[PDB]
């Protein structure tokens, strides 16, 4: 009859009063979803009131309401009202039957046509990062799995009306074994069920489609589940997927961990190199947990066995070689350019004449450390811890170069500035080392961008404050003219470090104004001082113990990676890491040639 | 494979074929007596290059609280399929003025495809008569790009649910917008 | 001269040679600063270590 | 400084239907956790005509 007594009956679950609803929807022609039966806000209809409702698990009046429903002809958009409210829009009647853990109701809307595939867009349906409380995947059979509800997900699956595919995607593109991958915890309760559905998934849509992985499955950003898991820090579900096992013949080609001989406590293990070691062709499960991976977990996936193992061999085989012939090639390009800007003549005005041998060493070297310059540009625009100081550091050169063809002698300063550079970026090289290691990790780039915050805001006080200081000056030591500011900047620069003499006082006409300014800037330039040495010292104490102690397998992965990256995709594919081995028949029957890295253990349970 | 879903939003003013049009693309069969004011809570199946798609039909209408209920259709929507009556031009000249504007308010960057829904009148003589007792034309084809070219609309094509002719290229072209 | 200078008050009389002595300025701060960064770096490390590993090791 | 006070005054909630004006914090719908309120404005950003609570409490 109305809305608010009728939410009381589905709430009651009078079934003996909701008798007369229907001649008044059929004497009026009003269907249950008309606003007049819906709450203007949630969009809420008489269905989702009633399945919360719930005395001892059943609640007499939604058959009841179904059957007016289906009289009515209303019965696919009542079954499948969607709310409204942005906290909670697109969450149709399954959603909620799926939540409340109530398998008959979920049989009974899914039999009688609800939408299987309903994506739930509200805010409360969002990751926490994004602001949201419970993310599921957004689709009823993902909500099942979160839910750990493995007889509703089956229920779902094989369906006789309508099956959900383990296939579909949400608005972000997470499958059911994304939304696995995002609800997982560390903790070993979530974790061994997390996986065990993860398998009954994966084994069900192995089963359903032979030809189609559900691993493969790529989201919007372009992670698998196994990269979803290492860039969103989930330690135990990684774990499951890189040593996965199953023992079903029909379905044992998903499995990633082949056991090839034992003997006694000890065997050999075939691991998988799937999404390992990609050679560049596509994202690596490793690149993604050096870089990517903020979470604290880092280092216990890194100390996960293949992944370890696969880095040290990845060392072992071309890592000291190549790092100390990046290290040596560094050095002696450093070397040049120091000597050809050295023994550079900067007779008058640029270019300069380059007839003598001398002069013509020293045009080599300046191509050389433009070829340098330029190689620099072509790997950054190609991308486009010390990218950001070797890109400067090029720009820095093209600038000077640049200046040095338009014949500006400007260019010595920018081309040393860039030197400078040269010598700091090396110590990227100096990272692995105990001693030096904690400066170059994080002080030389990090620290510098810091820094030239300050001694850009050091540089500005400084030469306001001294044509501040120059417009008190006698005009006419230190007396008014052209070259007056930079002299001026010199003796205050001196006074700052305490080489400067008080023979400025004797110039300026009013003696006290100019005490006071300059005591005013010996507090501020202090305080100035003050601060970047407490940023300093703040983010060096923010390194620790556990820190400190951690850092350097991170740091051997970072160097190791970036140097197997500088190599060209046919030399990263001559220097791959394991062997084609033949673990067994695929789904259509033929062998599958999987790259796989021996790992050797021991098991004395 | 897995059948990616589309959400398709129906716009237009008052009885221009919008929920004609959506119950001839989705049930097949065109309403004879009771047409819904609005054809809500429907997935239609389409295959576009060998591609499934779900295409999610929301409609809209301009009576009573559903002018209040209209904003909220419009977010997560993939493409707007604005329509106007070929026989009725006031809704052609209207487009441009409110259809438009609402649209892109509520949807940013989303392809918009204006569609002449009830073209079989456009030779109709009765509703020739009508119109020139109002002095007015039916819509031509060549306003009808015109009208598309101020927008700057994905496409515009005409549709005649009565006559099942054009309600299927039409989805086509706006689940082919969509996938973009 | 440098090795006198970052030990010792050195009078600057190399910014007589330079053409441009504000880059020079630039570059010396930055230099002391630098050297300054490194040198708490190498001695917070055996102070981390005096504060930080005595817990069960000493 | 009454935290307590001030706290129930500003969503001070009347259920009975004879006095409501005193009533400020209403409630527009609320389904499960979320709560939408219209929170009364009055003497809160007054705009000059009154004393603000905001520019008291700043
Ligand atoms: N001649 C003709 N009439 C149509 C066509 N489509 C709809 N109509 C009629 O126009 C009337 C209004 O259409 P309707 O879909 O209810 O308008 P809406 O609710 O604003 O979309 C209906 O009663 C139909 O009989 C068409 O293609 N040709
Ligand atoms: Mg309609």
């Amino acid at each position: 009859f109305n809305r608010p007594i009728l939410f009381d009956i589905v709430s009651r679950g009078s079934t003996a009063d909701l008798d007369g609803l229907l001649p008044f929807l059929l004497t009026h022609k009003k269907r249950l979803t008309d606003e007049e039966f819906r709450e203007p806000s949630t969009g809420k209809t008489c269905l989702p009131k009633a399945l919360l409702n719930l005395s001892n698990g059943r609640n007499d009046t939604i058959p009841v309401l179904l059957d007016i429903a289906e009289r009515t002809g209303n019965m696919r958009e009542f079954i499948n009202s969607p709310f409204r409210d942005i906290y909670y829009r697109g969450q149709t009647a399954l959603h909620i039957a799926i939540e409340r853990r109530c398998k008959h109701y979920v049989e009974l809307l899914v039999a009688q046509g609800a939408d299987v595939h309903a994506q739930a867009r509200g805010r409360f349906f969002q990751p926490k990062d994004e602001g949201g409380y419970f993310y599921f995947g957004e689709l009823p059979l993902s909500l099942a799995a979160c839910t750990n509800q493995p007889h509703i997900v089956n229920y779902l699956t094989e369906n006789p009306h309508k099956k959900a595919d383990m296939r579909r995607q949400d608005s972000r593109g997470n499958t059911v074994l994304h939304a696995l991958v995002a609800i997982a915890d560390n903790t070993r309760e979530n974790t061994k069920f997390v996986t065990k559905m993860y398998d009954l998934l994966l084994l069900k849509c192995a089963r359903l489609f032979p030809d189609s992985n559900l691993e493969a499955v790529l989201n919007n950003d372009g992670l698998s589940p196994l990269m979803m898991a290492a860039k969103t820090g989930k330690i135990g579900i990684f774990q499951h997927i890189i040593r996965r096992e199953v023992t079903d013949e029909d379905t044992r080609h998903l499995s990633r961990k082949f056991k090839d001989w034992a003997y006694g406590p000890v065997y050999s293990s075939l691991y998988d190199l799937s999404s390992l070691d990609t050679c560049g062709e596509e994202a690596s499960v490793l690149e993604i947990l050096v870089y990517n991976s903020k979470i604290e977990n880092r280092h216990e996936m890194l100390a996960v066995e293949p992944i370890n193992e696969l880095l040290r061999d990845k060392w072992r085989k071309f890592g000291a070689v190549s790092f100390y012939i990046n290290v040596v090639s560094y050095l002696c390009a450093m070397v040049i350019f120091t000597l050809t800007a050295y023994y550079q003549p900067l007779e008058g005005t640029p270019p300069y004449p380059y007839r003598t041998t001398v002069d013509y060493l020293r045009l080599a070297g300046e191509v050389i450390t433009l070829f340098t310059g330029v190689l620099f540009f072509f790997t950054n625009i190609k991308d486009l811890s010390f990218q950001l100081l070797y890109f400067i550091y090029s720009v820095l050169v093209i600038v000077s170069a640049a200046l040095y063809l338009a014949g500006i002698e400007a260019y010595l300063a920018v081309m040393v500035f860039a030197l400078v550079l040269g010598w700091m970026n090396a110590l990227y090289f100096t990272r692995g080392l105990k001693l030096t290691g904690t400066y170059s990790i994080m002080i030389q780039k990090i620290l510098f961008k810091d820094l030239f915050r300050f001694l850009l805001v050091y540089l500005l006080f400084m030469i306001g404050y001294a044509s501040a200081l120059v417009s008190l000056l006698n005009p006419c030591p230190s007396c008014r003219d052209s070259e007056t500011f930079s002299t001026f900047l010199l003796d205050l620069f001196k006074l700052t470090i305490g080489m400067g003499d008080l023979e400025m006082l004797s110039s300026t006409k009013y003696p006290v104004v100019f005490i006071i300014l300059l005591v005013t800037y010996i507090i501020l330039t202090f305080v100035l001082l003050l601060n970047m040495l407490i940023a300093l010292m703040g983010e060096t104490v923010g390194q620790v113990s556990k820190e400190s102690k951690h850092i350097w397998k991170l740091q051997w992965a970072t160097t190791i990676l970036d140097i197997e990256r500088s190599f060209p995709v046919f030399l990263r594919k001559a220097f791959r890491s394991g062997e084609m081995v033949t673990v067994g028949k695929s789904s259509d029957g033929t062998p599958d040639r999987r790259w796989c890295f021996r790992v050797d253990e021991v098991n004395w349970s | 494979m897995a059948a990616i879903r589309k959400k398709l939003v129906i716009v237009g003013d008052g009885a221009c074929g919008k929920t004609c049009l959506l119950i001839v693309f989705s049930k097949d069969q065109f309403p004879e007596v009771y047409v819904p004011t609005v054809f809500e809570n429907y997935v239609a199946d389409i295959e576009v290059d060998g591609k499934q798609v779900e295409l999610a039909l929301w409609d809209t209408a301009g009576q009573e609280d559903y002018d209040r209920l209209r904003p909220l259709s419009y977010p997560d929507t993939d493409v707007i399929l604005m329509c106007f009556s070929i026989d009725s031009p006031d809704s052609l000249e209207n487009i441009p003025e409110k259809w438009t504007p609402e649209v892109k308010h509520f949807c940013p960057n989303v392809p918009i495809i204006l569609v002449g829904n009830k073209k079989d009148l456009r030779n109709d003589e009765h509703t020739r008569r009508e119109l020139a007792k109002m002095k007015q034309e039916p819509v031509k084809p060549e306003e009808g790009r015109d009208m598309a070219n101020r927008i700057g609309a994905f496409g515009y094509m005409e549709c005649s649910a009565k006559t099942k002719d054009g309600v299927r290229e039409v989805f086509e072209m706006a689940t082919r917008a969509a996938l973009q």
